[PDB]
């Protein structure tokens, strides 16, 4: 009818202009935003990144961008923000065709073909370096770095992220590692010199008083129960009404459990880790000061990342009452400490503890709540380089300089192509060459001229060679230090060609009612 | 004051020329469909070509004033591909249009056309032959008489009216050089007969005059007498009456008549020649005594019409009809006299095999509306066989050539890139249309039809494979029969980068508010 | 000035079709409801007709689309006679069905390309509901009856048509292995009654002289000439105009009475008793014939005068070419009768037997032309069915042949061609419908039945809009013939598929 | 479609109704008066239903049939020229209920000719045979139907003058069908009614001849559409003056003519001419016409294209237009023409026996003041045209409006009997003619359905009964009453109006 037509118009129209908005990434191009909030709020934002995953959106289109992005951290974390401008290219290839009287559904078809082949070629470019192998990953890891926010604490992190995958790692090019078993905790203190790579398994959690084991030898403890004591789950007959008789109880109450806190570390615990969720109140807020005692670690209303990562990696299963005795399915363990480092500081480390042999965790440190934040986001992208490679291995261009580079060998394919789907993808060709003109395009003014030359320069150096995307100039693209996994550029095509696809699937209105 | 400025006037120029090439597009091939053109007195014509729609049509805009120009030169040489042209010069800007919204100047593109037209051209002259002589472009001129007949005034081949026009042309070729114009063949029609009555006339045509459907006609000799002077006394193209006074002078004036009928009838004779061609006229009762004297006059010839019987002979007339000489007489190897229509009285033919310069075929029509049809495949046949005498070549064109081409200026812009990129990706889009919007017109989808010969493409080269056009099952450009001159399609090519130079040139978007009037 | 592309084209051109069809929808066949003609940027008076051929002259249109139905229909009049308003309802059938095509995708060459193969399977549809009748004289009678009396109603005349037609079958009954009209005599003259009409066997002239000059020749001898009196025909024996005198005007006078006088002896030296001449006959030169012994008879008509010479087997002179070297004519009597209140001249015992005249007898005008012009319709089929002495069953009965034919094709095909080959069934068909209301009774129960009928293989029951209810045809008072059926089945078509092909209509008003 | 011609005919017939509206309180003797206005500023008071419509009609194709409705019914019967406008809107009004039931145009078109042959047998049986030959059952007939005319003062003396023209032309029993084309109205200036008088010839129009003779008997009847003289110049003499010199020229050439054409005239024979105007001849000569007076023939000079064509039927002198038709066949045969100067002032001729086909009478009426003569030629006119409705159709039936109430009645019920799609609208149409007498009693000034169930009751059970009198306003015998009108006035009113609708209806 007349619904089908005028959706699809409008809805390319609607993310492709917030996408044209939105494309002003690498370097420094566009305004800045100071946001006046449909609710009020003063909210300020830098980051293409950090923008696009934050979003927040009610146009059904729209919200494609948003959850484009996590799925590409997920899969590469790298190329976050590279995905959803590559998508808006497709969109602009979407109306072009429709005023040419192909229909939407071959218009689905061709992304699916413009995919195979072009990932095929991007694996063709590409210099497979090893993955198990150290050098290669170190090289990676600073071009990474020193397109981040560092340039001085990019020294430190480059070494330590090569061990800390290594960790992980099945020697296979198939999928594996992930941050799922890369663990990423933050301390306050230490600074980023001090950051330390624990092969095991590491919680962060915090921990009451300072003054408790520190050493060796543990029994970890993953409990789901309460105590029984009079007026927690034992019987009382001493009903108060008064301020003195409400001493007795409590006195009485917190008695039992200096007894109770024994038969704990009977069994060897230096370290207890309490459930999410009480059952009354879980072990009472007097059960916490005296495990202290007993040397005995503590954390009730425990996040739900550490319940996840306990079980799965030292097969850690509940545990009876302690007045029942407990049933000893705990895990393997060994060190009970609590980190303090440079007077602050809260930290559970288990080492000795049994693995799947997977699960490594970095411990993020800084001396002020800034310096953390500097540390977390640059390793975590170094981390992620070195990731993608064992997941699948090889390096191509990086800042998206192989999509532009990709354009050239793919038009030929398709006039050899010879279908329906041929002028669909030639189409995209020519639009993943505007990807650095659109970003620069926004900033100011005079747009024109700048936007032409660019794709002249990087197209004429060939199929080895075309302008850089974080130096300038024509120079080899290939390896020179501009490179990125080829994971990330076969995720993105790979991610936003199902995306885009979906707009041109719908027919008429549909609104739940 | 009003300004469209820069960007501003290039979007303006660009709806004017898709709208004029749609029109166009739509009319593509013999799976065309026609044009209907109302006038100003609401006089309805139905016509196919674009030269000829756009001379009709008010000049609206800017690029439609260009167009009419540029089809008239396509509409002279080739007589074929007129629509075709235009077609292709709107279609190359409607992608400009595209390329200037990416970022990329009018300027830049408009320079890369021309080297993209330098490197099509070079991929046209691959395709097909490049050698024939004049005994055997034949196949190739009874391909171009089946769709030229078969889309205009009837939807089949009819080999009569092919087969006298491209004699005709032959004629004036071997005259001087193997070169023919436009000016020295002509299509003249008259009402009588039918379509298929047709004549192959060697020189020209006169209407002959005859006073009554009693009097005698004969011819004799094979040898023009071309005068203005007399052949029986003048009555020079105006009004006369009878301004005697007496009985005795009117008894006079008869006795006079009679003795200059004698006298002029011998004074031919003796030189040579007996069918006079004489300027004036003389009312009705001398000529009728003329005409039972015997030797048949014509009278009432018109001025022009005495210079198109001398230019074709080569001769000269005489001012007087004492100088008279076989010399200063015009020059026929025959003279004979056909019936003219159907019913109607019978014409003079002048045919000559002395010098030719003016050869006319004669096409009888019934209605005004079927015999214009019907002399507008002649022209077009008169022009594609004027191409092969001068250099002898054809291409199989109407989708074959284009799509091959097209193919070869795309692999270009990714063997060059640089500054031509752009405009070779455009043009080769461009040549593209011409196959697309033919399979638009006809009777199958346009994508589909394109997506099956760019297929054999790849699978072979300097095709004869190209889309229907006969609107069938198939589709061969062998089978289809269309074949254009190699030249012809050349032409083409040049003229619609030509379009895009001359809107180029100055820097002139200032209007005072005169800019179409 | 403006330029129509190719779909804004199809609407106007749509329009400007349909708006002329309604009209003639509604004037269509024998019970076919009336249109009123409007005389419009000259006053605007009114007259009542019945003929859609009428609507079209008298009433213009302006859409360019609509103008190519104008032409088609004229093309009807002359050659075919009747169907110039049963052609123009189908070609806005085609078109309305057209409709849906353009628009779902298809572009307008599917849809005609399909039609050319649909209109010979159509024709050879034709010959099969083409039934020979009339090959014996007794069924050759009953064969010009029916279509003649279809032709009239349709046009209008329904009153007094039976009488018409029983001369009209007679007249053509008499030529016998040729299809002459060039001996039938079309006249149509005041008096006499409206019932009353006579067909004289000879030929007859309607043109008097009075009871004062001679009009009983026994044994004629007939010169056919063009002889002027005033007009002055060649063989001048007068003067040249001049002028030198003030009394000159009364030589000029004088000079013209010689020469009347002096043409009166050439036509007297041929030795006749019966002079007929087109031209004027001067009060002068006709005195003198009244008293030669030779009848006198001025104004003849210029059909009339040449139609004459052939048949009682004189020759004409051509502009008085011929003074006294051409051949007669001759006939065995030549009597003055009285018939309505008229004189009328009697040609009787004329050489070739063949020749009639039929005479028309109006007692108002109205009536009396429209009259001529229906029954000359009617002439030009009668003619043609002498060629090919063959019926199909009108009524509808033909139209669901045809269109039940191509639906049978349409099945068969799957391809580009067949598109239009359900469009194409659909719009013969849609012509039934419109005799359905015609009739008055609703359509949808008749059309239905009749579709039936001829799938299962039958020609026997056609649509009888004179009872209302679905019934035998058996060449009865309500066929049609095969001459007026094709050519209307081929113009229809041709007509629609000029205006689908006109779609760059650009209108410079 | 054909929505498009059901909203153009509904748009018709609602402008067709207003219009005859006016004229359903004008109807009958008791009908109001309407004050018109023109185009022109000019009231016109009338009663008469014809000229309202005729005098200024909107611009809708339906208005126009009325006036071509009453038009029609004047040559016809002369009558019921008002009641015939009434029965045709009245019938339009039931059509709309038959359209939107789903009774197609075709159907009412042909069921309204089938009922109107229905009507004609209902009412011939009601009607009763009177004498053709006879003078007295005539004038009885006629003098009932001048009592319902407008007009009736001085038609009492008008009634037998009436009926003695119309009975010599009646010569055999079948009374042929009398028409106007026979029965010549000419007025004259001065005189009384009684002085009126039925002349045996014809009368003819001025007489312009005093040098003449004033008495010839056994008169030859003769014929000028000739001229007198030779061609215009610039006159409709062929003299002209522009010098001297140039009237002597022109005198030439005419004096020869004017001797040659009076001289021929007198030998061929003739006593009366009849001569034409100086506007409608092209030339004619004083000299010519003094000659021609003076060889001793009587001429009349100065007659109408109206008459000339009159005369050449009636008394058979047949056109002369030419010299080369006067012959002696075109000639008359008159027994006496004569001057009379009496029975008011001012002379025409009198042609008194006249050799004639067919028999053609003149009733010269006259009266006192010039309006007096007009009251005498509108009462002639209504008394000749009610007797020549009934010499055409033998039988008499009654007025009064109740044979309407009858057909409408028996048309009812014989429609349900035979039943059919059709059977709706004969039902529909007889309930059509309900109105016209329902109107008519509204008029009289009475309640006008109660009126009108009421007579139909009496015509279920008694058949002949009450109708509408102009005593009582309301519900008594019409048979103690004799109101009559002929057989032709009723079928014409029927037939005409029947043919108005079937037009259109088939209109789109």
């Amino acid at each position: 009818r007349d619904k089908p037509a005028q959706i699809r118009f409008s809805n390319i129209s609607a993310a492709k202009a917030v996408a044209d908005a939105i494309r002003t990434s690498l370097g420094p191009k566009g305004m800045d935003k100071m946001i006046q909030d449909g609710k009020g709020d003063v909210t300020i934002t830098n980051d293409g990144a950090t923008i696009l995953k934050q979003m927040q959106v009610l146009h059904p289109a729209a919200r494609m961008l948003v959850e484009l992005s996590k799925a590409q951290d997920i899969e590469a974390g790298d190329g976050t923000t590279s995905v959803v401008i590559i998508a808006g290219s497709l969109l602009d290839s979407c109306t072009k065709l429709l005023q040419k009287g192909i229909h939407p559904t071959i218009i689905s078809e061709s992304f699916q073909k413009a995919l195979e082949k072009g990932i095929e070629i991007l694996t063709d470019m590409s210099r497979p370096v090893e993955l198990s192998d150290r050098e290669t990953l170190l090289n990676s890891a600073t071009t990474s770095l020193n397109s981040k926010v560092v340039s001085q604490y990019s020294s430190l992190l480059s070494p330590m992220s090569v061990n800390a995958v290594m960790k992980v790692i099945d020697p296979a090019t198939a999928t594996s590692v992930d941050l799922r078993d890369i663990k990423i905790v933050k301390k306050l203190g230490g600074t980023i010199d001090d950051c330390e790579l624990v092969e095991g398994l590491v919680l962060t959690q915090k921990v009451s008083n300072s003054g408790i084991t520190r050493v060796e030898k543990a029994k970890i403890g993953l409990i789901q129960f309460c105590l029984s004591a009079p007026k927690t789950d034992m019987d009382n007959q001493i009903v108060v009404s008064d301020y003195a008789q409400m001493d007795r109880v409590l006195r009485e109450e917190r008695a039992y459990i200096l007894n109770l806190v024994k038969q704990i570390k009977k069994t060897g615990c230096n370290v207890l880790l309490i459930q999410k969720s009480i059952l009354r109140d879980a072990l009472s807020d007097l059960a916490l000061h005296f495990l202290n005692k007993m040397k005995i670690m503590v954390i009730k209303d425990i996040e739900r990342e550490d319940i996840e990562f306990i079980c799965k990696t030292i097969g850690t299963k509940p545990v009876a009452h302690i007045d029942q005795f407990t049933a000893d399915m705990l895990g393997s363990a060994e060190l009970a400490e609590e980190v303090n480092l440079n007077g602050s500081g809260k930290l559970l480390k288990i080492t000795g503890c049994a693995s799947p042999g997977k699960t490594v965790t970095i411990v993020v440190r800084g001396s002020n709540k800034l310096v953390i934040e500097e540390a977390e986001r640059s390793i975590h992208d170094a981390l992620c380089v070195i990731r993608c490679l064992v997941k699948k291995r090889a390096l191509i261009a990086g800042g998206g300089a192989p999509e532009i580079e990709l354009a050239l060998r793919l038009t030929e394919y398709s006039r050899t192509l010879s279908g329906m789907e041929s002028y669909c993808v030639r189409a995209f060709a020519d639009a993943m060459e505007v990807i650095p003109s659109t970003l620069a395009e926004n900033a100011g003014l005079n747009p024109i001229s700048t936007v032409t030359e660019l794709r002249n320069r990087h197209a004429q150096g060939e199929k080895t060679a075309g302008i850089n995307v974080r130096k300038g100039g024509i120079s080899n693209i290939l390896e020179e230090l501009v490179v990125q996994p080829l994971l990330v550029s076969v995720s993105a095509l790979t991610l936003a060609t199902e995306t885009v696809r979906s707009i041109l699937k719908i027919d008429d209105v549909v609104n739940t009612r | 004051k009003s300004r469209l400025m820069g960007l501003e006037a290039l979007k303006s120029h660009i709806m004017a020329a898709k709208a004029v090439a749609n029109t166009m597009r739509t009319s593509l091939g013999p799976n065309g469909l026609d044009k209907m053109m109302v006038d100003k007195d609401g006089d309805v014509t139905v016509t196919n070509d674009g030269a000829t729609i756009l001379s009709m049509m008010d000049v609206d805009h800017q690029i439609a004033k260009l167009m009419v120009e540029l089809s008239k030169s396509q509409d002279d040489e080739i007589g074929d591909g007129t629509t075709g042209v235009v077609v292709l010069a709107g279609a190359l800007l409607e992608e400009a249009e595209q390329l200037l919204d990416r970022g990329i100047h009018p300027i830049r593109i408009a320079d890369g056309y021309e080297q993209a037209a330098r490197v099509a051209i070079e991929h046209l002259d691959k395709i097909s032959d490049s050698v024939l002589v004049d005994i055997k472009d034949t196949e190739p001129l009874i391909q171009t008489a089946k769709t030229t007949l078969g889309s205009k005034v009837v939807n089949s081949c009819h080999r009569q009216m092919a087969e006298i026009a491209v004699n005709a042309v032959l004629t004036v070729a071997d005259m001087e050089r193997r070169d023919v114009d436009f000016e020295l063949i002509k299509v003249e029609g008259k009402v009588g007969g039918r379509l298929e009555d047709t004549k192959l006339i060697k020189g020209v045509i006169v209407d002959k005059d005859f006073s009554h459907p009693q009097m005698p006609k004969k011819v004799e000799d094979a040898k023009i007498a071309i005068l203005t002077c007399p052949f029986e006394p003048p009555k020079p193209k105006t009004k006369h009456k009878l301004d005697v006074t007496s009985v005795e002078d009117y008894k006079a004036l008869q006795k006079y008549e009679k003795e200059k009928f004698e006298e002029m009838i011998q004074q031919i004779k003796e030189t040579g020649a007996n069918l006079a061609i004489c300027q004036w006229g003389f009312d009705d009762e001398a000529n009728h005594l003329l005409l039972q004297n015997n030797l048949p006059a014509v009278r009432w010839v018109g001025g022009p019409e005495i210079e198109l019987i001398a230019i074709a002979t080569g001769g000269r007339i005489v001012p007087r009809f004492s100088e008279l000489t076989a010399e200063k007489l015009g020059f026929a190897g025959l003279v004979q006299e056909i019936s003219f229509g159907t019913t109607k009285d019978k014409m003079l033919v002048i045919e000559q095999c002395k010098n030719s310069r003016a050869v006319t075929i004669f096409i009888r029509g019934g209605n005004k509306m079927i015999i214009e049809e019907a002399k507008r495949s002649l022209h077009d046949a008169l022009c594609v066989i004027r191409n092969l005498i001068r250099d002898n070549r054809v291409v199989y064109g109407g989708g074959a050539a284009e799509i091959s081409c097209a193919l070869a200026v795309s692999q270009e812009a990714d063997k060059c890139p640089t500054l031509e990129q752009y405009a070779m990706r455009a043009f080769a889009d461009a040549l593209e249309v011409i196959p697309m919007a033919l399979s638009e017109n006809s009777g199958m989808n346009p994508i589909q039809t394109m997506t099956e010969v760019r297929a054999r493409q790849v699978k072979e080269m300097n095709p004869a494979l190209g889309i229907d056009c006969l609107h069938k099952g198939t589709n061969d450009m062998k089978q289809q029969h269309v074949i254009e001159t190699l030249i012809g399609k050349k032409q083409q090519i040049s003229l619609a980068t030509q379009m895009v130079r001359m809107i180029l040139k100055i820097d002139d978007i200032r209007k005072p508010g005169e800019s179409e009037e | 000035a403006d330029e129509e592309r190719a779909e804004t084209a199809r609407l106007t051109s749509f329009i400007g079709a349909i708006a002329i069809g309604d009209l003639v929808k509604s004037t269509l066949g024998p019970k076919g409801m009336d249109k009123i003609l409007l005389s419009s940027g000259r006053d605007a008076s009114l007259m009542v007709t019945n003929d859609g051929a009428t609507i079209l002259k008298n009433i213009g249109v302006d859409n360019p689309a609509a103008k190519v139905l104008v032409d088609m229909s004229r093309v009807q009049d002359d050659e075919v006679g009747d169907g110039t308003t049963s052609v123009t309802v189908l070609a806005a059938e085609l078109l309305r069905e057209a409709e849906s095509l353009i628009a779902k995708k298809i572009h307008p060459q599917t849809i005609i390309a399909g039609w050319r193969e649909a209109t010979k399977a159509a024709r050879e549809a034709l010959l099969s509901s083409a039934v020979d009748h009339g090959s014996d004289e007794v069924k050759f009678r009953q064969d010009l009856m029916n279509i003649a009396g279809t032709t009239l109603s349709s046009k209008l005349l329904t009153h007094h048509k039976d009488h018409f037609t029983k001369l009209a079958v007679e007249a053509v009954l008499r030529l016998k292995g040729s299809g002459n009209l060039e001996a039938i005599h079309i006249i149509k003259k005041l008096g006499g009654s409206l019932a009353d009409s006579y067909l004289d066997e000879g030929f007859l002239l309607d043109k008097k002289i009075g009871v004062n000059q001679p009009k009983r020749i026994e044994n004629a001898k007939i010169l056919i000439a063009n002889t002027g009196m005033d007009t002055d025909k060649i063989k001048i024996f007068g003067s040249r105009v001049r002028v030198d005198s003030t009394a000159k005007v009364a030589e000029i006078e004088h000079a013209e009475k010689e020469k009347m006088k002096e043409k009166v002896e050439r036509i007297l030296k041929h030795g006749i008793n019966c002079f007929i001449n087109r031209q004027l006959i001067y009060n002068y030169p006709e005195q003198l014939f009244g008293a030669a012994g030779v009848m006198a008879i001025e104004h003849a008509d210029f059909a009339g005068v040449e139609r004459l010479a052939l048949v009682t087997g004189g020759e004409i002179a051509s502009t008085f070419d011929h003074p006294e070297l051409v051949k007669l004519g001759s006939c065995k009597l030549i009597e003055e009768v009285m018939i309505g209140e008229d004189k009328l001249i009697h040609f009787s015992g004329v050489a070739l037997g063949e020749a009639c005249t039929i005479v028309l007898r109006g007692a108002t005008q109205q009536i009396l032309d429209e009259a001529e012009r229906s029954l000359h319709d009617a002439l030009c089929v009668l003619a043609q069915t002498v060629k090919d002495s063959r019926t199909v069953y009108g009524g509808g009965c033909s139209e669901m042949l045809m269109a039940h034919a191509v639906t049978q094709l349409a099945n068969r095909t799957p391809g580009k061609e067949a598109v239009a080959m359900e469009s194409y069934a659909k719009a013969l068909r849609m012509l039934p419908t419109i005799i359905a209301d015609n009739a008055g009774y609703d359509s949808a129960d008749l059309v239905a039945q009749l579709r039936a009928a001829h799938s299962e293989g039958n020609t026997t029951a056609g649509l009888d809009m004179r009872e209302g209810t679905i019934g035998d045809m058996a060449i009865l008072g309500i066929t049609e013939s095969f001459q007026v059926k094709r050519q209307v089945l081929l113009s229809a078509a041709e007509a629609a598929e000029v205006i689908l092909r006109v779609d760059n209509i650009i209108k410079a008003a």
